[PDB]
């Protein structure tokens, strides 16, 4: 499914901004 | 004028502004740009509730004749209290809950109403994100998905529904929502539609992980992008055939509308989803500005671009209507002319527009027996205009079907949902900032936590209560928020909110406090709304409300398939057990500020 995959990428990039934002969190501590 | 009793040493005091700044550069969030916090206003103000419900609310009543009462009550009920909000925010250097606390205690039940309301009003546009970030996820593909039908069970036809319907409608409510027959038939979380509403969640969480120091950075793309995708609209819109007829129908308002009561209460309750007052967040907002920031020239421009902004949507959302309705006006009238054409077997090309109604009767004179053996459908164009969209149908039905008439279908459907996605999300901005700060300023976590615990606990909270708009029923679930309930408390807290800065704190401390920052108090105008003119009209509204929205059997349009005229909108009355299910959520904020105030009355005595 070409509609699944594209939301499949698009979730994986958002969880990974996620990480990356906790992390900038865990920096600032 | 009512007596408070020490109300300094409660809140703070204008000779020590002059340290809430530089002395409070920490400990507060402070906007890094006034552009930072200008886009903010701009997303929250002119996001979704003045793009989304706008034009909905014109293509029910009359098309120019509910835009005349928004642009008369935006400025004589809406301008007012935006300022009225802005300048509070920016005095007592607090959100919402704080404000109203320092005013007076029992005025917590005022922000305890604001974060609920703005709790719901997320969960509700949340789903909308989650239905448009689907819409998005399958417009990747040259020939969209909602452009043909499912083969027939012998791959012959196709699903009676996509025959007897619209493909549009086929995909809408049966390959996004798979909708049951009523809201009684509950029905089970459609896996991709709670995967889309998840995806949702994430990316709102992502964005407001850590209050306005990520959201302020993401503005950068969420206030921007919108806009200059609305202007490319507007154009394709205007450059399509029989645009300019639906353009000229929204601009001819019969006035016997403008003189139905429904029409005004659709209006007021409306100016308080346009520019998100009574949710508390601008409060926050404005309360991370410089002390010495101009806020009556920051309430006048969000007001002029947020009421020149709705009249720029319905003349995009009606050229897209003249197109479809001219559309099938032609189509009507084609088939017409087939039909005679055909059995007469007339000359392909002999009958047009120009002689079809002579070449009825010519032919009627012909052979009347033949000709009394045909079908003729009515074409009116007018009709096709006034027909009226469904809930939620204009965005995913009417712009859906009319991107597939575009040429490259896939590039603008794209673009149309990137659009609604990003003004969605800005929306969200506003509407979680409403529910953080208040729950911050309760106490209620332990305050070692971080701010990103606090912020995804609210963000699962919200995504569990959203499994309700999930099932196969979920649609007609998230239609009640569309009822009288969902303005019920608006109303109530924006009343409450000016009385209790006019009538509760003083008008004449607010006018020498707001001196104090702009440099001048403000003008007659600011002050004959604020005492009289603006309270008067929002509790007249809400007595109206009481009147005709709440004096209203509740009802809501089913999709059934095995139903008599099955593409027919068939409107039924909700079963008993759902008034419960209203008398909650237009009945838990708006009695919390008199019952937080009675619940401080007698333990205080
Ligand atoms: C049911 N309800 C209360 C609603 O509020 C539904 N709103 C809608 O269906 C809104 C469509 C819409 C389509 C295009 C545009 C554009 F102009 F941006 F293109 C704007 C709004
Ligand atoms: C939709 O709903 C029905 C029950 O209401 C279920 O049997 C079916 O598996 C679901 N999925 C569809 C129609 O794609």
């Amino acid at each position: 499914s070409i509609w699944l995959i594209v939301f499949g990428v698009v979730m994986g990039v958002i969880v990974v901004g996620i990480v990356i934002l906790i992390f900038t969190g865990i920096r600032d501590r | 004028v009512l007596p408070n009793p020490g109300l300094d040493a409660r809140i703070p005091s204008l000779a020590e502004l002059e340290t809430i700044e530089q002395e409070e550069a920490s400990s507060r969030p402070k906007w890094d740009n006034k552009a930072q916090y200008m886009l903010t206003c701009l997303g929250f103000c002119v996001g979704l509730g003045n793009v989304w419900r706008f034009p909905y609310l014109c293509q029910s009543h009359g098309g120019g004749a509910f835009m005349i009462p928004f642009l008369i009550l935006l400025v004589l009920e809406g301008i007012p209290l935006l300022y009225l909000e802005f300048a509070i925010g920016q005095r007592l250097r607090r959100g919402s809950l704080g404000v109203w606390s320092s005013i007076h205690p029992a005025l917590k039940g005022l922000g305890l109403a604001s974060m609920l309301t703005s709790f719901m009003v997320g969960l509700y546009y949340n789903t909308i994100i989650s239905w448009i970030m689907w819409y998005l996820f399958n417009s990747f593909q040259e020939p969209l998905p909602w452009s043909d039908c499912p083969l027939n069970e012998n791959q012959t036809g196709y699903v009676d529904e996509c025959a007897r319907s619209s493909p549009v409608d086929y995909f809408w409510y049966r390959e996004t929502l798979n909708i049951s027959t009523s809201i009684s038939d509950s029905g089970s979380i459609q896996w991709w539609m709670l995967l889309c509403l998840a995806c949702a969640w994430s990316v709102l969480y992502m964005c407001t992980i850590r209050g306005i120091e990520t959201t302020g950075k993401a503005v950068y793309i969420t206030s921007t992008l919108p806009y200059v995708v609305l202007t490319i609209f507007l154009i394709r819109g205007l450059t399509l055939k029989g645009a300019t007829n639906g353009i000229v129908f929204l601009f001819t308002p019969n006035v016997t509308e403008l003189a139905q009561p429904d029409t005004w209460l659709d209006a007021g309750a409306q100016v308080f989803f346009s520019f998100s007052l009574a949710f508390g967040g601008l409060i926050s907002f404005s309360s991370y500005n410089s002390v010495h920031n101009n806020c009556e020239k920051d309430s006048v421009i969000v007001s002029i671009i947020n009421g020149f902004t709705s009249v720029y949507v319905a003349i995009v959302v009606y050229s897209v209507i003249g197109f479809r309705a001219t559309q099938r006006y032609d189509d009507c009238f084609s088939t017409n002319i087939l039909t005679l054409i055909n059995g007469f077997d007339l000359p392909e090309g002999n009958v047009t527009q120009e002689n079809f109604v002579d070449m009825q009767q010519r032919c009627n004179a012909s052979d009347p027996a033949a000709y009394a053996q045909l079908v003729f459908q009515t074409c009116d164009i007018n009709a096709f205009l006034s027909e009226a969209v469904e809930g939620t149908g204009l965005a995913f039905i009417v712009f859906t079907e009319a991107i597939t008439k575009m040429p490259l279908s896939p590039l603008w459907s794209v673009l149309f949902f990137i659009m609604l996605f990003c003004l969605g999300l800005s929306s969200m901005f506003g509407n979680m900032e409403g529910v953080v700060v208040p729950l911050q300023d309760l106490r209620v976590i332990p305050p070692k936590w971080p701010k990103e615990v606090l912020t995804g606990l609210i963000c699962l909270g919200t995504f569990l209560i959203g499994f309700i708009f999930t099932l196969n029923s979920g649609q007609y679930w998230l239609s009640l928020l569309d009822s009288y309930a969902g303005s019920i408390p608006l109303l109530i807290i924006a009343f409450c909110e000016m009385f209790s800065v006019v009538y509760v704190y003083g008008v004449d401390r607010f006018n020498k406090d707001i001196e104090f920052m702009i440099g001048h108090k403000p003008n007659i105008f600011w002050q004959v709304t604020w005492r009289v003119v603006s309270p008067l009209l929002m509790l007249i509204i809400f007595l109206f409300f009481f009147v005709v929205e709440v004096s209203q059997e509740l009802t809501y349009s089913i999709w059934d398939p095995g139903y008599e005229e099955f593409p027919k909108s068939q409107k039924i009355s909700y079963p008993n057990w759902v008034y419960v299910v209203v008398v909650i959520v237009a009945g838990v904020p708006s009695l919390t500020i008199p019952g937080y105030a009675i619940y401080k009355l007698i333990r205080n005595h």
